[PDB]
């Protein structure tokens, strides 16, 4: 076979009538995921964070 | 410096030039490679070499006269060299090729023999032209199932199942007068020229148009054709570039010029102010490379081509060229875009005044016949010296920032890693 | 989706926008989330508890 016939991808492609349709939905996931992930690890880092702070049993009012 | 074009039954082009010594006429269609399908792909290149053959070219020799053709995507053409004197002599043996032998050029003797040799032209290119073997196969996927993926010398496969009759269907389609330009150059005048012409009538398959087809598209994608008995790895990656009557047709130009091309043997190449080459001669990243601005009826292709024997540091070689494309959006300075400017002008200076008609007859012919008019040097340049910094990164910005690439290489192309990796060095990662 | 271009266009969103977002999602969720839980618990809580007491 001639190596510039280029194979079918029909079934993959997607029919180009919206450009940045693919690139749109793909940055918007990256997006999010970047989003909840630095919530997530700021939370995680506060909670170990605040165990260091004073214990509920040493907060003595005399 | 004159671009004379008159239109009477047929559309005439000329571009006289007093001292020149020969004189070249020739017609040129607006149709080539792009125009055929799969199947009968390699048609035009077959035409061109029976019009080349021992019989018709004899014919040409005894009275004195050379023959020149060239296939391309776009357009096709027809050209015979001549002497300023003989210039008449020219255009009896165009017609008498193109309505006299125009079967008589199409012998079961003279195609078999044509046909086995293009055959092993065909074979010889795909065996050892490895850099435009590579170049050929990156219109091959990037425009895919689209008119510009098909190669101009044709498929070895289309080419052996073609016969005399798909020649003639072809011919009869395309080789049409609404879809043809007469074109000369040399030292001839437009007058002296239109009246040789005007003087034969007969129209011959008037009125009759071209069949149409669907719309050039770029898809981001790649075909890697690995060779590992290959000495080296040749690769060619690109971006959609400017279709030739585009506001940035020059602008894409002289950003391809910025990087230019390069050969790591010649001292003076090693010199050029070009900042990429900080970086690959350190190691020695490649043997050479090239950047270019192809560009199309409906569309082109903007990247470069480079060959090295540096097999395991390929990645830097894409890696340093792509960081360097990146600025062209974010930090080209003024001096890079003037010596590009320079640069562009001399390069631009040396192809449409060469010593040569034919290759003037060329660019003629493909102009007129996309745009209806030719471009003077002395116009461009104007549209050259206009460009600015500003210009430069709103074209990269849309052109090269975070866009689909399309790779073709062949060789020891191991080292060259997957495409992702390549799309993702498109843009850089910022605050 | 254009809804992304007009804000983004075409390009990736960057940290300084992700961070930005997080510390207002951090806020916002937590609230849409005591609030839930307190009104599913209504009754069982102590500030229910102590509306009904009276000392
Ligand atoms: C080391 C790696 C550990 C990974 C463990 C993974 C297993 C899942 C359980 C995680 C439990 C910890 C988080 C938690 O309980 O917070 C909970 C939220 O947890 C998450 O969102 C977890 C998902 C994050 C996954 C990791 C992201 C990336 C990794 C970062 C590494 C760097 C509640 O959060 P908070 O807002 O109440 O805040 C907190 C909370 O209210 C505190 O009580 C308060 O003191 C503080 O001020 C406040 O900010
Ligand atoms: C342990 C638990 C840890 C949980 C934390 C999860 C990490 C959050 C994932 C969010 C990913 C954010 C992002 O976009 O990262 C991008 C970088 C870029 O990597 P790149 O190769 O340079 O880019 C190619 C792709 N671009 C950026 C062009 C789109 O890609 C990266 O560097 C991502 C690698 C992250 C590894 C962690
Ligand atoms: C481990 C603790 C977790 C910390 C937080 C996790 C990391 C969040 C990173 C968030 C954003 O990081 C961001 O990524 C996007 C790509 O996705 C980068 O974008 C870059 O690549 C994209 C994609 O080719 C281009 O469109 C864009 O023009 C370019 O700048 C952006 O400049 C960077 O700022």
């Amino acid at each position: 076979k001639s190596t510039y016939r280029t194979p079918n991808f029909d079934d993959v492609l997607k029919e180009n009538n919206d450009a940045d349709k693919g690139r749109s939905y793909a940055y918007f996931m990256v997006g999010a995921m970047g989003l909840l992930s630095s919530a997530g690890a700021k939370s995680t880092v506060e909670t170990f964070i605040s165990s260091m702070t004073a214990t509920a049993d040493v907060l003595a009012m005399a | 410096a004159e671009v004379t074009q008159l239109s009477n039954g047929i559309v005439v082009a000329t571009e006289h030039n007093p001292s020149a010594h020969t004189a070249s006429v020739g017609v040129v269609f607006g149709s080539g490679a792009a125009n055929e399908n799969p199947y009968n792909n390699g048609v035009s290149n077959l035409w061109k070499n029976i019009f080349l053959s021992k019989e018709n070219s004899a014919v040409a020799a005894k009275e004195g006269l050379a023959l020149s053709s060239n296939i391309s995507r776009d357009f096709q053409s027809y050209i015979v060299s001549s002497l300023p004197g003989s210039t008449d002599k020219s255009l009896d043996f165009l017609n008498q090729s193109f309505i006299q032998q125009k079967a008589n050029l199409l012998s079961s003797s003279n195609f078999e023999a044509t046909k086995k040799s293009v055959l092993k032209q065909v074979q010889d290119f795909e065996d050892n032209d490895h850099p435009n073997r590579v170049l050929e196969h990156l219109h091959s996927t990037a425009f895919q199932n689209t008119p510009l993926s098909l190669p101009t010398r044709g498929t070895l496969e289309s080419l052996e199942n073609l016969v005399v009759a798909d020649l003639e269907s072809f011919a009869n389609n395309h080789f049409l007068n609404s879809n043809a330009v007469v074109v000369g150059t040399g030292n001839i005048k437009h007058e002296d020229l239109v009246n040789s012409i005007e003087s034969k009538n007969l129209s011959l398959q008037t009125g009759t148009k071209p069949v149409l087809k669907k719309k050039a598209a770029f898809l981001g994608s790649e075909v890697r054709l690995r060779d590992d008995t290959l000495p080296k790895a040749w690769i060619s990656l690109a971006v959609e570039g400017e279709p030739v009557n585009s506001p940035n047709y020059f602008v894409a130009k002289l950003a391809a010029q910025i990087f230019g091309s390069y050969n790591a043997f010649e001292p003076a190449s090693r010199l050029q102010g070009i900042k990429l080459l900080d970086n690959i001669q350190e190691y020695q990243l490649c043997d050479n490379f090239n950047h270019f601005s192809l560009s199309y009826k409906d569309s082109g292709l903007w990247g470069f081509s480079t060959a090295t024997r540096n097999v395991t540091m390929i990645d830097d070689l894409i890696h340093f060229t792509l960081k360097q494309w990146n600025r062209l959006t974010i930090s080209v300075t003024d001096t890079e875009v003037e010596r590009a400017k320079s640069l562009l002008k001399l390069q631009l200076g040396q192809l449409y005044e060469s010593g040569n008609p034919v290759n003037d007859a060329n660019l003629l012919g493909a102009e007129v016949l996309i745009k209806g008019s030719k471009l003077s040097l002395g116009e461009a340049f104007k549209k050259i010296d206009a460009i600015t910094v500003k210009d430069v990164k709103a074209w990269a910005g849309k052109r090269l920032w975070d866009q689909d690439i399309a790779i073709a290489g062949t060789g020891q192309i191991e080292g060259l890693l997957d495409y992702m990796r390549i799309r993702s060095d498109m843009s850089m990662m910022r605050w | 989706s254009s809804l992304y271009k007009t804000f983004f266009k075409r390009n990736a969103v960057f940290v300084g926008t992700i961070f930005a977002g997080a510390f207002v999602f951090q806020t916002v969720f937590d609230t849409a989330i005591t609030s839930w839980y307190e009104n599913h618990n209504k009754g069982k809580l102590w500030k229910d508890v102590k509306a009904r007491i009276a000392a």
